């Protein structure tokens, strides 16, 4: 029986390429209303 | 918790090698302190672990021995002084150490392995196998 | 076997070796003249003739594919062996 | 894999990636070093009958170049139809 | 004999094309030595100009000389420029070739060639 | 790149200068179990890509 | 056989160097697009042309 | 000849010279250029160095594969210069020093090394034996050193009857100790000259020259047994060439006279440096001891060489001894010397 | 169906074949024979007065549109009276096809420079001219490009030693790298491989 | 098919829930931040270095490195001085030298291969009627001298001897695929 390097059957599961960077993080106003908080307690 | 399992297996390993001069002798010569699994020993005195569990590339390594040849390898260790039989399993040509599957005995094959002689005096010099090929005529040694 | 000459120096299989006077001796100085020691000629002359029935016998050197190429030897002329061209075995016609 | 999983959820949250299942690192998943052997499969002229050479040899069927002009109305003609343009990719038109 | 010429029409059209290479040639001499920092005077590095010259002296067809003073150009323009390097400018020189004898006993002695 | 020059090795015997594409084919046959080794690399690449 | 393997080519729309550099790494990806198929659709088969 | 020793190809690198020569002290200043001619030629070099390897490294490039074979050895063991001396066809002996250390003092280097390595050449079976001494070679001299070069020479000839003998001039070059030795006062302000320079005489000769004869004598007939004087084409008074040489560096000449007392004195300061000596007294008698006229001997042009001018060689050795400003000042913008006929 | 040979395909290589003829009804001053080979490939062997208008047409002409020149380079026939074959391989990508345009020269007569047509020629021509000593005419800027400063000769002309006639080394004497003339140690060893006996009979030629 | 890697201008319209976002996205640095993130990550990775020369590099059993000669199982010599290793060779690095031998056997007397010549192509191994010149498995020869890596027969028949346990063992595991 021949045996060669090949695919298992119904072969390879998926494989990802697509671009796959998430997007992450606070919001514009929060990170605005967290820096404004630190400096009027600051100033204070 | 798991800190503290990784301080676990910190001491085992500092205390695993047999005293503190086996951790200072293991430590300065090979800069690595990994526990393995002893898979043999050769005739001149390398010793091979292996450990499964890390990463392919670090999961097999040697311990060389301090004294081969003659020579005083304490320090003076190099990729050559693996022998044949475990060059092939030491670089993962295989599966199967020569402890348990040992290469076919002939009576050409060396006996003792010779690693890089180059700049002492059994080094290798080139020079032409073949004989003289013109072949001069020789005069009488009497006068005429 | 690896004779010595009567400068010293050691005979490689092939015969060769620096004459007395060659300068050319002066590379082995500090240092060794390579020779391997393990004769072919004699280790092949130290091999039994095998004995076979037939007349013409193949020879593939063993190992089949890790041999030499596969050739055949007469056995008729009874009073020299069968000598296989590649690997040198020899062979003898049982009677 | 011997990281902690305290140190997992650190470089996990860092990188904004599950990292654990993508190890850069090879572990077990690699093949066995010593695989069995082969038993490669031959060609489609290993045929004992219906294989002469000359039937199928492709060397002997080039030939000199057709000469179409030498020293020895009419439609205009390009040198091929015109090329289609592409079409925008339905998996994934801008990245 | 008719033949397209490559710019002079004739020898003297040519050797025109020539003097005015060697000219551009002798001026910078001074400037290559200088530049160059080379370890050779410049009344030494001039006749070595005419040495290359001269070389070429036997030359009548004009497209040949048109072609040797295309490439005098050429290594005119890489000595300016300082392309080339003392060791490019230098062996025009040949200084560590021994020249070989061109009297038959000498060569005789030396070997089998002519 | 060294885990590709791996693939290189095992078809040719050398990391980088394989020779193993020839006039008429290939020089050797893939070795058993090296289509698992380009599959489980390239299962991982993209995520190496997204890093970068 | 690239007329059997199916990927898409990334085009840039300002020409610097920017476009190229995004242009490559898209590729990088469409290679891995690439090398999936063939991992699937190897066949068996003889290496070398069958012509001695 | 033995078949492997008879000269092939055209004299170069890969060709064969059929010279094989164990040069003794190819590891100084002249050994470089001596190896160098050899190498370059064709010709199997045995280079006995003991030194470290750090310090032969720029002599393996000056042969073909091959044709450089270096050997360690110790000038107080026989049995290592019998070593390389054995396949030899010719030996040429460059040892010396310009000063003494504590274990090899002049009469060591100039005498007892060069009978052992002629010793050994006459019992080896060696062609020829070239030996290399010094112009003002002399019993009758005031220099310690040049003293013993004239009993080194008569010990060589004593058991090395066929003998040639080299006496080279100030040899003049790159890495030579004679014009970067002047060049080099200009660190003291100052140039103390004894008498002012104007009594003695020097007629340097370039190592090249010197080098290249050294060559030529491995295969001339009509050289065994002879002795040679190498020196250059100019005799000047030591002041001219002292000026000229600062002429060629740009910098300041400021010449003073300084007794042969005081200078002999400070040269002895120097000389307690427990690395190389920047002078010693030795140093300077010999810098002021006048070379001799030539007066029958056969020179370099005996030998095929034309002598180098010190005037087209100078601005290789002194570029370097040069500021900013005139690095890039050529041969031309300094006056030459003054050549003196006696 | 023969799984060993080529497949040949049929509709290119008379379309080839007609674009063939319409280069030749056109530039009938220029051209001097048209050919398709069995690879199907469109070959232009033009005199080389043509060079500048022939590349000119194939490049803006509507029905062509040849505007990548892919390469630029010379075969050196040592046989021919014109031993330097220069050959432009041209690239459409409005008809996504290609097309090979050929002329000659010898060594006293240059070639026009299609700089002005193709800008990427502007290397190739130094290429050509630095290895098979061809000069070009209106070229911007001819000088060596492959070859060492002040290197003699075109070494891909067939009458150029494989190893050339100088090398270099190192010279400790004069303090910088020198040419000398080449003496190897070991010689290039020629192998004469040509078969007695003939491979192709479709290639063979009169006995006359 | 096609795509556009650097093409998005379907313009929308700037929110003041957006703008405060880019700058944001301005002001606070936020993607310099995420790039020093993604190189905290890896502080935390394991690192791939291996413990050389106490670990080695995988290789293959087809692995092309030193040249070796080899014998047959009775210690004969394999090579038949039949130069096609030499034929092929790209970089003429080969050189041979024949006669018969006492036994009348053909056999070469001379065997070179100029390891600085060279190019490890593995060809001479194909060629090889009889598996006589093999590329072994080892790659820790360098040398201090130019001189030690030109092989003569001695030299190569070592090697082989030295090397024979391993190479008949990747012989044993790639023969099948040849
Ligand atoms: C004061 C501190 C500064 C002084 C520096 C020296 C002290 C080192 C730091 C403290 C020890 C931590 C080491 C450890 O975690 O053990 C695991 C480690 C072994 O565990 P492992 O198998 O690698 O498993 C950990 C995972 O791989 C990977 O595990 P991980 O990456 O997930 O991290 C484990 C843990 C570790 O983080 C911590 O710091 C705790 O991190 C955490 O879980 C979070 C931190 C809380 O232990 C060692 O390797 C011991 C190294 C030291 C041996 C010394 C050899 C003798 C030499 C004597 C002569 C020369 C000495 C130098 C002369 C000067
Ligand atoms: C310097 C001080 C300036 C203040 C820094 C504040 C950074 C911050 O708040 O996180 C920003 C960033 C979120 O990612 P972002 O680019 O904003 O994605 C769009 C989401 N609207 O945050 C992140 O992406 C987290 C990056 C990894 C964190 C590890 C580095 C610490
Ligand atoms: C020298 C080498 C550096 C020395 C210092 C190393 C200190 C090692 C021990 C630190 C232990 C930190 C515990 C982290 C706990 C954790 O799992 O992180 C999770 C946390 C976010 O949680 P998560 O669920 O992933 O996401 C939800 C977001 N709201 O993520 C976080 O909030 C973590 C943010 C702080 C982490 C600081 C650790 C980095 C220390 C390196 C400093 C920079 C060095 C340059
Ligand atoms: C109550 C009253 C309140 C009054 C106070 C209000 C304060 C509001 C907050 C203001 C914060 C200002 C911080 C400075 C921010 C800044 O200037 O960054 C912008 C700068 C410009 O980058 P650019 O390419 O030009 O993009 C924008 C186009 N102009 O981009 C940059 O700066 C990038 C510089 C990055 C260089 C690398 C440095 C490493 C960063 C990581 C270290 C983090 C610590
Ligand atoms: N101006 C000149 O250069 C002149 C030179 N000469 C003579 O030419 C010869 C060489 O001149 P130069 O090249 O300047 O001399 P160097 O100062 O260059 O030293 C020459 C060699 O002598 C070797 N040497 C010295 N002492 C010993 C020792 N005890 N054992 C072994 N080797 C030793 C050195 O080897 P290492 O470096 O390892 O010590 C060095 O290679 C000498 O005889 C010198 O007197 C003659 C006239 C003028
Ligand atoms: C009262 C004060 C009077 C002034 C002092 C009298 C002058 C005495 C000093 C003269 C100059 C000394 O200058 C010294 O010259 C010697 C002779 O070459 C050099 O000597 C050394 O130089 C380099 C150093 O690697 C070597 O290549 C060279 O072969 C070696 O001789 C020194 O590098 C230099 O420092
Ligand atoms: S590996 Fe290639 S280059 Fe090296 S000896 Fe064999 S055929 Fe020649
Ligand atoms: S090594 Fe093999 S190919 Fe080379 S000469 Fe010997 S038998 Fe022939
Ligand atoms: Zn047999």
């Amino acid at each position: 029986k021949v045996k060669q390097d090949m695919p298992p059957p119904g072969g390879y599961g998926p494989i990802d390429y697509k671009r796959n960077l998430p997007r992450r993080g606070l919001s514009g106003y929060s990170m605005f209303a967290v820096g404004i908080g630190a400096l009027i307690f600051g100033y204070w | 918790m798991e800190l503290v399992e990784v301080l676990k297996r910190g001491v085992q390993q500092v205390t695993g090698h047999g005293g503190l001069r086996g951790l200072l002798r293991v430590f300065f010569r090979a800069n690595d302190i990994r526990i393995g699994t002893l898979v043999g020993e050769d005739k001149y005195g390398n010793k091979y672990y292996e450990d499964n569990k890390q990463f392919f590339g670090r999961h097999r390594w040697v311990i060389y021995t301090t004294e081969m040849n003659g020579k005083n390898t304490f320090w003076d260790v190099d990729g050559s002084m693996v022998p044949p039989e475990w060059h092939r399993w030491l670089h993962c040509m295989t599966d199967d150490p020569p402890t348990t599957n040992p290469p076919t005995a002939r009576k050409f094959i060396w006996t003792n392995h010779k690693f890089n002689v180059s700049a002492t005096p059994e080094q290798y010099v080139p020079y032409s196998t073949t004989r003289k090929k013109i072949h001069e005529w020789v005069p009488p040694s009497t006068p005429y | 076997g690896v004779q010595v000459s009567p400068s010293g120096e050691k005979i490689t299989h092939t015969g060769q070796v620096y004459d007395e006077k060659d300068y050319r001796r002066v590379r082995f100085v500090d240092r060794q003249k390579e020779v391997n020691e393990n004769f072919a000629i004699d280790l092949i002359a130290q091999q039994p003739v095998n004995e076979v029935e037939h007349r013409i016998i193949a020879c593939d050197g063993g190992g089949g594919a890790l041999g030499h190429p596969k050739v055949y030897i007469n056995l008729d002329k009874e009073t020299k062996t069968g000598t296989c061209g590649y690997c040198g075995l020899q062979f003898k016609q049982h009677h | 894999a011997s990281a902690t999983r305290v140190i997992q959820k650190l470089r996990n949250w860092a990188s904004g990636q599950d990292l654990q299942a993508k190890l850069q690192l090879r572990y077990q998943e690699i093949a066995k070093r010593t695989q069995p052997p082969p038993k490669l499969p031959v060609g489609p002229s290993h045929k004992l009958s219906n294989n002469y050479y000359c039937t199928r040899d492709g060397r002997r069927e080039v030939v000199p170049p057709s000469i179409i002009m030498s020293s020895q109305e009419k439609k205009a003609v390009t040198p091929a139809p015109p090329m289609k343009r592409w079409e925008l990719s339905k998996d994934q038109p801008y990245l | 004999t008719s033949v397209k010429p490559i710019f002079s029409r004739d020898l003297n059209e040519a050797k025109r094309r020539v003097r005015e290479l060697y000219r551009a040639w002798y001026r910078e001499v001074p400037n290559t030595v200088h530049l160059m920092q080379l370890d050779i005077t410049v009344k030494q590095g001039r006749d070595k100009v005419r040495e290359m010259f001269m070389k070429n002296a036997h030359v009548t067809d004009p497209r040949v000389v048109d072609l040797l003073v295309i490439k005098g150009k050429m290594e005119l323009q890489e000595t300016i420029k300082v392309w080339k390097q003392r060791t490019h400018v230098m062996r025009f020189f040949h200084e560590t070739e021994t020249p070989r004898p061109k009297d038959f006993l000498s060569k005789f002695y030396m070997g089998h060639d002519p | 790149r060294e885990k590709m020059f791996e693939f290189y090795e095992r078809v040719s015997g050398a990391r980088m200068h394989a020779a193993y594409i020839r006039p008429g084919g290939v020089h050797q046959d893939l070795p058993l179990g090296l289509l698992d080794d380009i599959y489980e690399f390239s299962k991982n690449f993209s995520l190496r890509i997204d890093e970068v | 056989v690239y007329d059997q393997v199916e990927f898409d080519v990334p085009i840039g729309s300002r020409g610097d160097c920017y476009d190229r550099y995004l242009c490559r790494v898209e590729e990088m990806r469409q290679s891995l697009r690439i090398i999936e198929q063939c991992l699937n659709k190897m066949p068996p088969g003889e290496i070398k042309v069958d012509d001695a | 000849l033995h078949h492997a020793v008879i000269p092939h190809g055209k004299g170069g690198r890969s060709s064969v010279s059929g010279v094989v020569a164990t040069v003794f002290g190819a590891t100084g200043f002249l050994g470089r250029y001596v190896v160098n001619h050899l190498g370059r030629m064709g010709s199997q070099v045995i280079i006995p160095y003991r030194c470290d390897v750090y310090d032969i490294m720029h002599l393996r490039l000056m042969g073909d594969l091959g044709q450089l074979t270096f050997l360690e050895w110790d000038a107080r063991d026989k049995d290592s210069i019998r070593k390389a001396v054995q396949h030899s066809n010719v030996v040429i002996n460059l040892i010396g020093r310009e000063w003494e250390t504590r274990n090899f003092d002049f009469e060591d280097v100039f005498v007892n090394i060069p009978r052992a390595i002629a010793q050994a050449s006459k019992e080896a079976g060696v062609e020829r034996f070239i030996h290399v001494s010094h112009l003002n070679a002399s019993m009758k001299s005031s220099s310690k050193s040049l003293r013993s070069k004239a009993v080194g020479e008569k010990e060589v000839r004593s058991v090395f009857p066929e003998a040639i003998i080299i006496r080279p001039s100030d040899i003049f070059g790159r890495e030579d100790r004679f014009l970067n030795h002047f060049a080099n006062y200009r660190w003291f302000l100052a140039v103390p000259l004894v008498s002012l320079g104007f009594k003695t005489v020097k007629q340097p000769v370039y190592v090249a020259d010197v080098s290249k004869g050294i060559v030529n004598a491995t295969k001339d007939p009509d050289a065994v047994g002879k002795t040679f004087a190498f020196t250059g084409p100019n005799r000047y008074l030591l002041f001219h060439l002292v000026k000229y040489i600062f002429g060629m560096t740009h910098r300041t000449f400021i010449p003073y006279p300084l007794p042969l007392f005081v200078y002999s004195w400070i040269g002895k300061l120097f000389g307690l440096s427990p690395f190389e000596p920047w002078t010693t007294k030795d140093k300077v008698e010999r810098i002021h001891i006048s070379d001799v006229m030539p007066t029958d001997l056969p020179g370099l042009e005996d030998l095929g060489v034309q002598p180098t001018p010190l005037e087209l060689k100078s601005i290789e050795v002194l570029r370097r001894h040069r500021t900013y400003r005139w690095l890039s000042s050529e041969i031309e913008e300094t006056k030459p010397a003054k050549t003196v006929n006696y | 169906k023969r799984p060993t040979v080529r497949p040949r395909s049929d509709v290119t290589h008379k379309q080839l074949s007609a674009f063939g003829e319409y280069v030749a009804e056109i530039l009938p001053k220029y051209v001097q024979q048209v050919q398709v080979s069995c690879l199907d490939e469109l070959e232009i062997c033009i005199h080389p007065d043509g060079v500048i208008p022939t590349l000119t047409f194939l490049r803006d002409h509507t029905n062509a549109q040849f505007k990548s020149l892919a390469d630029l380079t010379a075969v050196d026939v040592p046989t021919r009276q014109n031993r330097f074959e220069i050959v432009y391989n041209l690239l459409s990508l409005r008809f996504n096809s290609r097309i090979r345009v050929k002329t000659y020269a010898d060594e006293l007569t240059p070639i026009d420079s299609i700089v002005s047509v193709h800008i990427a020629a502007n290397w190739y021509e130094r290429e050509v001219w630095d290895m098979f000593g061809v000069f070009f005419f209106n070229h911007p800027d001819l000088r060596r490009i492959l070859t060492d400063y002040g290197f003699e000769g075109h070494p891909f002309r067939k009458d150029f030693p494989l190893t050339g006639y100088v090398e270099l080394r190192y010279d400790d004497e004069v303090k910088r790298v020198v040419a000398e003339p080449v003496e190897l140690a070991q010689e290039f060893r020629k192998f004469d491989l040509n078969s007695p006996w003939e491979a192709f009979p479709a290639y063979r030629q009169p006995p006359e | 098919t096609y795509k556009y890697v650097n093409k998005k201008e379907q313009e929308s319209e700037v929110d003041m829930k957006s703008a405060t976002d880019n700058a944001a996205r301005i002001l606070m640095w936020t993607e310099l931040i995420r790039g020093l993130g993604m190189t905290l990550s890896y502080l935390f990775r394991e690192p791939a270095t291996i413990n050389y020369p106490f670990e080695k590099g995988p290789l293959s059993p087809r692995f092309r490195g030193e040249h070796a000669l080899r014998r047959y199982p009775s210690g004969e010599e394999r090579c038949i001085a039949c130069k096609l290793c030499e034929a092929i060779c790209p970089a003429q690095a080969i050189t041979i030298e024949a006669e018969p031998r006492a036994d009348g056997s053909r056999r070469t007397t001379r065997y070179d291969i100029d390891m600085t010549k060279c190019i490890y192509c593995g060809f001479c191994q194909e060629a090889c009627p009889v598996d006589a010149i093999v590329e072994g498995p080892n790659f820790e020869f360098s040398t201090e001298t130019h001189e030690e890596l030109l092989y003569n027969k001695e030299k190569l028949l070592n090697n082989g001897d030295k090397w024979e346990a391993e190479i008949a063992a990747n012989i044993q595991a790639d023969y099948l695929y040849r």
